[PDB]
Order: structure tokens, then C-alpha cells, then sequence
């Protein structure tokens, strides 16, 4: 940790894209709540039987069970037992958010939010 | 009287609790600041050894 | 209701306590329906299988009954066959509003409206 270093190479100092998580110009609605797992930054979340966020998991059971419909978007990342703050409405840019795998195109990505304030949108 | 009394009106009372400022009183400087962080160095340096 | 009062005497003339509804700033939107009974000020409602507001029921059934999906907050109170304004959008404090027994806590008053418009939370 204070070696310094002396064999010359090249300096890649890093590397930056804008995390454009807005597709669109409608209503930014939001609350936290009780996280019941670990979740990072604009994560999708569900809610478990517990009515605590957990990350959005579809097929989750022979009944479909709770975590499988998404509720939000995370705004901030949070460990199990912390409050989450996650967003309920607004247009969302597609690729920005985390969506679990196997829900890879937006055809499904949109499909996960058909009725709600949260709305997934491309950019242009 | 009779249909509704007719009153006077003194000076509203406030129970305004306020919290007064005590700790800060140890925390006399202020920084307003638009950098992500602050960051402090501290060195300690014993010269005291035989 | 003749006379007036001579004799000295004290009177407590009453107390006020404001009532909030509103608990964050979504898009507060409105409708009116007809009433299928009687139905008190931001009682959450439902609507029955005739399409009249009738106060949400959950567990209404075995299939479930049509007014075991909350609708609405009612915004001004009304008797059966009368029209009812009510809330469709907004962001509601839990706290205010009329409730269904057994619908205790705020983790089972905000699993009503996760489909929806309405968004409902606790004040600070």
C-alpha cells in the first residue's frame, strides 16, 4: 500500500457512461420500505410474502408466489433489514435497470410492467 | 346569547417547543462544499524512543 | 333557547385536529360512480359484479368477489344509489383513510394498491 510503482506502463486512469435511467417524461413516484435481501441501485424489486423489497424473481413458486411481480425500481442499495428507497412510477430506460436473468428482452422486460406508473422505454 | 354566545378572544397560547442548539456549539466551522467528499491526513510521530 | 346565562361558569367550546390525506405527490386523479351502499369520506372502495362502488371487502368470495379489488378512495361520503367522487390516483396516508377489519397494517394496507395508480404510505 506505499510501494510505489516503477516499471512504466500504460496509464488507463478509467473509463466513464452516463446511466441514463430515464426513457420518457412522466410522473417520478416514490417510497421505501424494508429490504428482505441484499439489493443494489435500480434493481428491480418485488415484495415476499413478508411484504419485504426483494429482488424481482419470476417463476418463483406450484403457485406462482409474491417475488414474481415486480413493484419498483431500487433508487439507492441496501443490505437485508435496511429500508430501501425504490421507485413506483416513471418511464424507465431499458437497459439501465437490473433485471434478473432469462428476462432478457425488452418484449419481456416491458411485459413485467403493463399496468403500473412504471413504464420501460428504449432510447433514442 | 340565545342562539350563540358572543365571545372575546384573548391572545392565542404556543406551546413552541423548540430543541436549542448545544453540541454545536463544538462545531464552530463550516464547510459548504460541492466535491463528492472530504478527506482528512493524520500523522502521528513518535520521536520518543530511546 | 330563550335566555341567556347570568351565572359565571366555564365551557370547553372544542378542539380541531387537521386531517391529511395526501402522503406524496403522484398525479392526484379522480372519477365519480354510482354507490352501491354507504359509503363514508376516503373509505377505500371497490366495485361489485353490477360496476357500483361498494366499500372494499377483501376476502369477498370460492372465487373471489369483485369487490375484493380496491378501486378507489372515496372523496366525499355517499348513501346507495347516489354518486361517489373518488380518488384513482394519488399518493395516500394510510393513516386517513377508512379501512376493512383486519386490514391492519400498513405492510397489508399497501399490498391493495400495488397495481395501481394509487400509491398508499405513511407520513412521516
Amino acid at each position: 500500500t506505499s510501494l510505489p510503482n516503477y516499471l512504466a506502463g500504460n496509464g488507463d486512469l478509467g473509463s466513464w457512461e452516463p446511466t441514463q435511467i430515464f426513457a420518457g417524461e412522466a410522473d417520478i413516484v416514490t417510497e421505501g420500505g424494508a429490504a428482505g435481501a441484499d439489493i443494489e441501485i435500480y434493481q428491480v424489486i418485488a415484495k415476499n410474502a413478508a411484504g419485504a423489497m426483494v429482488p424481482h424473481d419470476p417463476t418463483a413458486t406450484e403457485v406462482p408466489a409474491p417475488q414474481s411481480v415486480a413493484i419498483g425500481i431500487a433508487a439507492q442499495p441496501a443490505k437485508s433489514g435496511q429500508n430501501v428507497p425504490y421507485y413506483i412510477g416513471g418511464v424507465f430506460n431499458h437497459a439501465a435497470l437490473g433485471w434478473h436473468a432469462s428476462l432478457d428482452t425488452l418484449a419481456k422486460r416491458q411485459a413485467v410492467f403493463d399496468r403500473t406508473n412504471i413504464h420501460i422505454g428504449n432510447l433514442y | 346569547a340565545g342562539l350563540y354566545t358572543t365571545y372575546q378572544l384573548l391572545e392565542v397560547q404556543r406551546k413552541l417547543k423548540t430543541l436549542p442548539a448545544f453540541f454545536l456549539q463544538w462545531f464552530p466551522r463550516q464547510i459548504n462544499f460541492q466535491e463528492d467528499m472530504i478527506a482528512f491526513d493524520k500523522v502521528i510521530q513518535d520521536v520518543t524512543r530511546v
